[PDB]
């Protein structure tokens, strides 16, 4: 008998939560960068092909990137969005830019 | 995600636009400085890296106020000091650009041409279609009060059209923009952008503009006109430099004006409500924005930090933008300042150009151009939406190699500990689990049934890991006590408790080819182990062997992801695959070679065994009784000794786990194992279960294999998925347990023939010495059995060896009667001639049970390897006629011809080695040529059938709404359920039992009985009375049952091939049960066997087509085959077929004769077919005289061949030929400048010789054999001048070319052998115009052909549709493949859905109405572009565009929503 | 319906259209030699009265575009004479249920 030199060792990884990308802040690769698991695009067509709704939105939203990030129901814009910076005494709350006009614009 | 944030806002829809030049409101930075670090490496504040733009380097932002952690980003802009334009949309302002007129500032179009077109495209956005064609209906130097006269009417037709179609419930306020209206707005578009292309002066003042001219997407010229059209404008109006890219505004921007009345309706493909202004400065870019400081980060390599990729060619247009501003200065005070500034125009928007493309701006021009600018960054296999927003890397997944258990369930997957301890699961506290929940917390991160973090109701962590019992003791005792905030008193805390034996895991095997690659296992952590570890039963659905291969595992994380990964992904619901509905789960290997010992009739066992081999395969512990306690049976030997059979453990095992308060199964099956291997009168071939209990016959794969009607398919029908998965496991541990108490082992005596048999071999061997001797002596026509070293033979064989044709017919002969030597020494010796035999003997038992093997790995171990054949042929031979250096040459021997006589077990001789060597070579080479074939034929189904679904009214839709088929395969039946549909003596033996599980008591209060019933008794007698007439003689007063009656709602609303089988089987059988309580039972049964609204029965016939077409992948075992025939109908929609053919049924009273007669008829005939030789004298001297002579073959042999008279050659020779020649000749000419002896013609040939010399040019003799019809003869004489001519090789090349007879479209025509009664001709080519008059020898109403486009373009849009499901059934029956007809009657459906015949490409996918599944397809950009321009709405609708916004999907579990009915007013 | 034998002049092919409540219809008459609707690939094309073309849209709840379309000229379109909006029913003899009842609209 012979024993062949190729092993198991660097094949096995398992990742809970962990680094993201700052583009995408979606999990990194990596088998040492501690990094996850790739549901391409043919598991993207399986998951839907078992009608299971939920497991594509685990998979795919819900344990990926999910941001709760806030829009403005006027413009309807992600981007131009702010959380203003108040008094110290008050609070900031979240407003738009570009349906924001300057205070510079008084008109009577 | 957490669920302890609900988000009550959602999206809806997307609009497409353009930001206009208000990006001042948004962005107040206006970045300048084109330095973007200093000394010290601080950010400049106006450079990229200001601080206004998000936090950077550890600052707090100066906008958002907050550090890295917390701010969005902010966009920055930059002032262009110009209107550079947009590369998206320059190819669009080209358009029109050289479309209007300088002069009238309207388009060089007649204004009611474009009044027509803007009053058709106002129709088309609503969706009323023939009104847009009913207004070419109206009609009326034409003065000008007529054509606003017609323009009043025009427009008045419109105006009462929508107003009557909005009254009326046919459009909304909004347009009703569907498929079909965006396929009549794209060809109006692509009509109105070619009539305003070539129209040569403005039709409303008459002067024209000059033409323009661009480069690669950079300049814009006005080019200059010749003299006789400047006068003409000077005449009339009076009564190639560049241009600044600031005057094609001004141009564009005065036409926008006077043209908003058309252009209001070619960029809003639905209503423009806000009726806001079409500006032609949205082509240009006043301002750039720049993205925020988090989408701008610095990259870094190694350790190296660089600047990024963005930034570098950012700010180039950011010194640009200054080198334009001091040049500016220079203009401010006041030749060579202008050659400056219009360098930098250039540069200025070759820079800008960078910015948003790297091909459209080319630049230097050195190769492998860098920073591929942000479109390159959307566009490519990987880009943006494919790898990042379709397919993502996601949290809480693990992979590991597998590795095989037949100790765990065949649902369950074994993890390890080093997994286990890792993966989390979110658990709330609550009041039920708050005992489990402590001991986790107490546990902590290192014991297994643990916990690693714990949320608290203000959404905190705290982690467990540096802590000690005291400390988590302290936290575990703290889980229900509620924090005294009123924020919070909703919420309660999260214990992240490890992954226990109660989980679900989705795993994967890598390549996910079809869904059952992707299932749902129950978790069992195992100690001690350091892989995953899955059972048998489970690698036949993953393509799974152990032996290094990989799966993933994916944990889901909330109870809506656990309760599908349970409910509808699980293991046990993918017992039958959904391609042909096979079963595909089932023991394996050391399993089936137990069952034949076990069931056997020599085992026999007593009770301290028969009890332990209960007790070792069911625990009533672990769940597996439906009882709580053990029973047995009596023994089957009472008296001697007390002793239980191996068929009767059977029996118990499945008393003891299937529900005692039903029947038992009653099933009449086979084996694989014939009768004869067990003696005289045996019958343990013959499978019977009767009241559960195996009277007879041993079990095979056939029976608990993955294999159909065996014991574990039935039990899968009548008890359910649940306990045909625990029959599985149960039995898998029964025979792994078997085989350690009584092994199984294979050794050197059962490859040993016995000494009479091995005398067998010898004779029948011996008998072969001659074969290829009297096989070569068949092929070269040699008789009375010449020898071998018969010089007249090996002329022969040589001249055999030079033709690949002549040696595929030696090879062929010389194959059969070598494969009959080889079936007699399997036949004499393989059952009958072996030393040992069947029970006791391993390798014939592992052959017969399916266990592994076939016969043919037996008889070459025993017997003889045989024929060695190298791609249909026979051994490959050198240039010296041997076929190796051992072998004489042209040996006609069978053994030099590669006929192994030698056997695995006694070797084999170094020649035949070397041949065996040869083909063992040729099925790697095959491999070798096969790297992607299918990858990308399943993705362009995919991506077309991805929102294709089943809804709630049984029809057949995509996603945005539009019908594909009004029932599913015309039956509306899932074909995971329909496998004991039509068995009805299966189900008429287990009525008792299937009636219970479709229990009827309960059942019909809910379902009308009797309004279906009626219906179908009055059509089935009304079919019956017109059986006999012809399809189109068919009356149509009753329409189909189905069409009418729901099937889910009415009882017996059935299929009408369903009702003829029962109601064939019904009458042909006379057998406590009726005939009319076995219709109720089967017609319910039908009710329960339906397809499910939300099925995403697109995707299955896509993967029930991709998934087979791997194996589909190999050599010649003409016309196209396999994957490339595939890729000619599912993809490119060809209308050139590579073998076009044509199939002709012919009647029945006319013969062989005639039909061989009549394809003669039709097969071209080509004048080089009829010609044995042409002998050419030249002669020069007196003109060179080329006398040309023909021999033809005998006019009784073309005559009987190619039924061709001899007065056709005179019309063919005399009419086309010479015709041919001297072009041929003169051609050659015009390069070159740059026996028997007879006489005596009689007057007409005479006559005919001078109509000749009239209608040529250089023949000057003619004559014909017109009694024989065997030679021609013609004298041709050309000039003295010309030198050597090849006359031969002209009148080849012109032979080859002549036909004599043609009729077009059409080579050959064929009469194959009749296969299945259908006298049939094939023809090489497809015309239908003229086979229709042969209609005296071909049925002309059945002919069949392959070329899809060719019987659109004759019999219409159905018939093509019944072309395309028997083509793609063609493709799979050639390799014993077999897909339902469900799936093919889908993907034709899809394919005409617009009367065409489409494609699944990209050509197909144009007219569609979800963009983002077009942008995340192909070319990105390019779809982006057609969506912006026309203001597009995407519905998110599409499952490619609810991904993208992270909406739910609309199939399966998300069409349809859940609302809790609450009880206080 | 205008049969005719070669070729129609383009000249006096606008004169189609011509008459707004009328149509005309051309056929050559190498076209008509075999009825192709008694193939046995063709099923039974049924044109629909505007009563059930209103039962249909009613039952499955559609718009006139969301069915699927036979085009103008198809030749059995040509063969029915069939209007833009006219729904025809087919019935088709499918390979797994029989007789099965199939609609198309002419646009």
């Amino acid at each position: 008998y012979q024993r062949l030199r190729h092993m198991v060792n660097d094949k096995f990884q398992v990742r809970s939560t962990g680094p993201v990308n700052s583009l995408t802040m979606q999990p990194v690769k990596g088998r040492k960068r501690h990094g996850g698991i790739r549901v391409g695009e043919m598991e993207r067509d399986a998951l839907i092909g078992h009608g299971t709704s939920f497991l594509l939105q685990d998979r795919l939203l819900n344990s990926s990137d999910y941001t709760q990030a806030s829009v403005c129901r006027e413009c309807g814009s992600i981007l131009t969005t702010q959380q203003s910076v108040p008094r110290i005494g008050s609070i900031s709350t979240v407003c738009c830019r570009r349906c924001s006009m300057r205070f510079e614009d008084a008109k009577k | 995600m957490d669920i302890s944030k609900p988000v009550g806002s959602e999206i809806t829809s997307v609009d497409f636009g353009i930001l206009t030049a208000k990006i001042r409101n948004l962005s107040a930075k206006q970045i300048t400085n084109p330095t973007v670090l200093d000394n010290l490496g601080h950010p400049v504040s106006g450079g990229l890296y200001d601080l206004a733009l998000g936090a950077f380097l550890r600052n707090l932002c100066s906008t958002c106020g907050l550090d890295e952690k917390f701010c969005p980003g902010h966009q920055g802009h930059i002032e262009l000091p110009v209107p550079c334009y947009n590369p998206l949309f320059f190819n669009q302002l080209y358009i029109y650009l050289r479309a209007s007129c300088l002069f009238c500032h309207h388009f060089r179009l007649k204004s009611v041409e474009v009044h027509r077109y803007a009053c058709k495209l106002r129709l088309l956005q609503y969706g009323l279609i023939d009104e847009s064609y009913k207004l070419d209906e109206i009609t009326l130097d034409i003065s000008s009060t007529l054509l606003n006269e017609l323009k009043s009417k025009r427009s008045e037709y419109v105006d009462m059209a929508i107003a009557k179609a909005l009254s009326d419930g046919r459009t909304t306020e909004r347009g009703s923009f569907t498929a079909t209206v965006n396929d009549e707005r794209k060809k109006l578009v692509h009509e109105f952008h070619k009539k305003l292309l070539s129209r040569g002066k403005c039709d409303n003042c008459g002067m024209f503009s000059p033409k323009f001219r661009k480069d690669g997407f950079t300049k814009i010229f006005e080019t200059a006109l010749n003299e006789k059209q400047i006068t003409n404008n000077r005449v009339k109006g009076f009564i190639s430099t560049y241009i600044l890219s600031t005057e094609v505004k001004n141009i564009l921007d005065t036409v926008f004006r006077k043209e908003q009345c058309v252009l209001q309706y070619v960029f809003h493909s639905r209503p423009n409500l806000s009726r806001k202004l079409v500006k032609a400065d949205s082509f240009f870019m006043d301002v750039l924005v720049v993205p925020p400081t988090r989408f701008r980060l610095p990259s870094k390599l190694g350790e190296e930090v660089h600047e990024n990729s963005q930034n570098q060619l950012l700010s180039k247009v950011l010194t640009t933008s200054l080198l334009i501003r001091d040049l500016n200065d220079d203009l401010s005070k006041l030749r060579v300042i202008f050659s400056r500034l219009m360098n930098a125009f250039v540069t200025i928007q070759n820079d800008v150009n960078a910015f948003i493309d790297s091909t459209k701006a080319q630049g230097r021009t050195s190769g492998k151009v860098p920073i591929p600018g942000v479109k390159q960054a959307l566009e490519k296999k990987e880009g943006l939406f494919r790898k990042h927003m379709m397919g993502k890397r996601v949290n809480y997944a693990a992979r590991s190699v597998i590795s095989p258990d037949p100790n765990i369930e065949t649902n369950e997957i074994g993890v390890p500990p080093v997994f286990a301890v890792k993966l989390t699961y979110p658990e709330p506290v609550t009041a039920y689990n708050i005992a489990e929940l402590r001991q986790a917390v107490i546990n902590g991160p290192d014991k297994w049934p643990g916990a690693t973090q714990i949320q608290n109701e203000d959404g905190s962590l705290v982690s467990l890991i540096g802590m000690s019992v005291e400390q988590r003791k302290a936290l575990a005792n703290q889980l229900l006590t509620p924090s005294s905030n009123v924020s919070t008193h909703t919420l309660n805390k999260k214990v992240y408790r490890h992954i226990k034996n109660r989980d679900v895991v989705l795993m994967n095997r890598q390549p996910t080819l079809h869904k059952a690659s992707m299932m749902g296992h129950k978790v069992r952590v195992l100690p001690n182990e350091k892989t995953l570890r899955l059972h048998y039963a489970n690698t036949g659905a993953y393509n799974a062997d152990f032996d290094g291969d990989e799966m993933n595992m994916h944990f889901p994380q909330n109870e809506n992801a656990r309760a599908e990964a349970l409910n509808l992904a699980n293991t046990d619901s993918q017992y039958l695959t959904p391609t042909s509905g096979s079963p595909v789960r089932g023991l394996i290997q050391d399993h089936i070679s137990a069952g034949v010992w076990l069931t056997s009739k020599d085992s026999f066992f007593t009770r301290e065994q028969y009890q332990q081999y209960i007790y070792g395969c069911i625990r009533p512990e672990d769940g597996h009784t439906t009882r709580s306690k053990i029973v047995t049976l009596p023994p089957t030997i009472f008296k001697p000794y007390p002793l239980w059979t191996g068929k009767q453990i059977i029996t118990t095992v499945l008393l003891n786990v299937t529900p005692p308060d039903m029947p038992g199964i009653n099933l009449i099956s086979k084996n694989k194992i014939k009768n004869e291997y067990w003696g005289k009168g045996s019958l343990e071939n013959e499978v019977l279960f009767k009241d559960g209990a195996l009277l007879c016959g041993i079990l095979d794969k056939s029976q608990y294999g993955a294999s159909k009607y065996g014991i574990v398919h039935s039990l899968h029908e009548v008890y359910g998925p649940e306990v045909a998965a625990k029959v599985l496991s149960v039995l898998g541990r029964l025979f792994t347990n078997y085989i350690t108490a009584t092994a199984f082992t294979c050794g050197m005596d059962d490859l040993r023939l016995t000494a009479e048999g091995n005398k067998w071999r010898t004779d029948i061997l011996k008998t072969s010495v001659d074969t290829g001797r009297e096989a070569a002596a068949e092929v070269t026509n040699l008789d009375k059995d010449t020898p071998a070293d018969d010089p007249e033979l090996l002329k022969r064989l040589q001249e055999i060896l030079r033709d690949n044709n002549k040696s595929g017919i030696l090879d062929a002969v010389t194959s059969s009667k070598v494969n009959a030597i080889t079936s007699q020494v399997v036949s004499k010796c393989v059952p009958d001639g072996t030393m040992k035999k069947f029970p006791c003997n391993s390798m014939q038992a592992m052959a017969l049970s399916g266990a592994k093997g076939s016969n043919v790995n037996v008889s070459q171990i025993m017997c003889l390897l045989g024929q060695q054949a190298l791609e249909g042929r026979r051994v490959p031979v050198m240039v010296s006629g041997k076929t190796l250096p051992s072998f004489k040459p042209y040996e006609t021997d069978a053994m030099a011809g590669g006929y192994v006589k030698g056997r695995f077990y006694s070797g084999i001789k170094p020649q035949e080695y070397y041949f065996h060597c040869m083909a063992g070579r040729e099925g790697l080479i095959d491999t070798a040529v096969k790297t992607s074939r299918s990858g990308y034929l399943q993705r362009c189904l995919t991506k077309q059938l991805e929102g294709v679904h089943v809804s709630y009214d049984n029809s057949i839709r995509d996603a945005d709404g539009t019908l594909v088929q009004f029932m599913y395969g015309g039956d509306a039946i899932d074909i995971t359920k329909e496998s004991h549909m039509t068995q009805f003596e299966f189900c008429l033996d287990n009525y008792y039992a299937l009636l219970k599980k479709y229990n009827p008591s309960a059942l019909i209060e809910h379902l009308d009985v009797e309004s279906a019933l009626k219906y179908s008794k009055k059509t089935l007698k009304y079919r019956k009375k017109h059986s006999k007439e012809p399809h189109y003689k068919q009356s149509v007063k009753y329409d189909p049952v189905l069409a009418k009656y729901n099937p889910a709602k009415y009882l017996g609303s059935v299929s009408e091939n369903f009702q003829d089988k029962l109601e064939s089987f019904l009458d042909k059988n006379s057998k406590g049960v009726n005939e009319k309580k076995f219709r109720a039972l089967m017609q319910l049964k039908y009710m329960r066997s339906l397809i499910n609204p939300g099925e995403a029965v697109g995707i299955i016939a896509s993967q029930s087509v991709g998934e087979p077409s791997t194996q589909m992948t190999l050599n010649t075992f003409n016309v196209t085959l396999g994957i490339p025939r595939l890729r000619e109908i599912v993809m490119t929609a060809s209308a050139a077929i590579k073998t076009p053919q044509m199939t002709l049924p012919i009647w029945n009273d006319v013969s062989d004769e005639q039909a061989d007669t009549f394809c003669k008829s039709i097969s071209k005939v080509l004048l080089s077919e009829v010609i044995d030789k042409v002998i050419v004298t030249e002669t020069t001297g007196t003109a060179r005289s080329y006398v040309i002579h023909m021999r033809f073959f005998d006019n009784n042999e073309y005559s009987e061949e190619y039924d061709v008279s001899k007065e056709e050659l005179q019309n063919v020779i005399s009419n086309q030929f010479i015709h041919l020649l001297e072009a041929a000749i003169v051609k050659e000419i015009k390069k070159q400048k740059r026996v028997e002896a007879n006489n005596n013609m009689n007057k007409v040939q005479r006559d005919r010789q001078s109509a000749i010399i009239s209608h040529h040019r250089f023949i000057t003799k003619y004559n014909f054999d017109d009694e024989s019809g065997k030679w021609c003869e013609f004298k041709l004489e050309l000039a003295a001048d010309t030198e050597k001519l090849l006359m031969v090789n002209i009148v080849e090349e012109i032979c080859r070319k002549s036909i004599i007879r043609q009729i077009p479209h059409i080579d050959r025509c064929v009469h194959p052998e009749p296969e299945n009664g259908k006298r049939v001709l094939v023809t090489e080519g497809v015309n239908f115009q003229a086979m229709w008059d042969q209609e005296a020898f071909i049925d002309v109403d059945g002919i069949t052909s392959n070329d899809v486009a060719a019987v659109l373009k004759t019999y219409g849009v159905e018939a093509a549709r019944n072309t395309i499901v028997n083509e793609i059934n063609n493709v799979f029956s050639r390799y014993a493949i077999s897909v339902s007809f469900r799936h093919l009657d889908l993907i034709a459906d899809m394919m005409t859905r617009q009367g065409t015949y489409l494609a699944f490409n990209r050509q197909g996918m144009e007219t569609s109405t979800s963009s983002f599944m077009k942008m995340s397809y192909e070319t990105t950009c390019q779809f982006l572009t057609k969506a912006v321009l026309d203001n597009e709405r995407e519905q998110l609708d599409s499952p490619s565009a609810r991904i993208v916004v992270g909406k739910l999907n609309n199939v399966g579990t998300g069409s349809f929503d859940v609302l809790a009915k609450v009880p206080n007013a | 319906i205008f049969v005719y034998q070669n070729n129609i002049t383009p000249s006096a092919m606008k004169l189609v259209p011509s008459i707004p409540p009328a149509t005309i219809e051309t056929f050559n008459e190498a076209a008509l030699v075999v009825n192709i609707t008694h193939h046995e690939l063709v099923p039974k094309h049924i044109r629909l009265s505007s009563d059930e073309k209103r039962e249909l849209l009613k039952r499955y709840r559609l718009k006139e575009s969301q069915l699927p379309r036979i085009q103008r000229a198809d030749p059995v379109a040509l063969y029915l004479g069939l209007k833009r909006g006219e729904v025809v029913k087919i019935i088709r003899k499918s390979e797994t249920s029989g007789r099965y009842a199939s609609y198309r609209i002419c646009m």
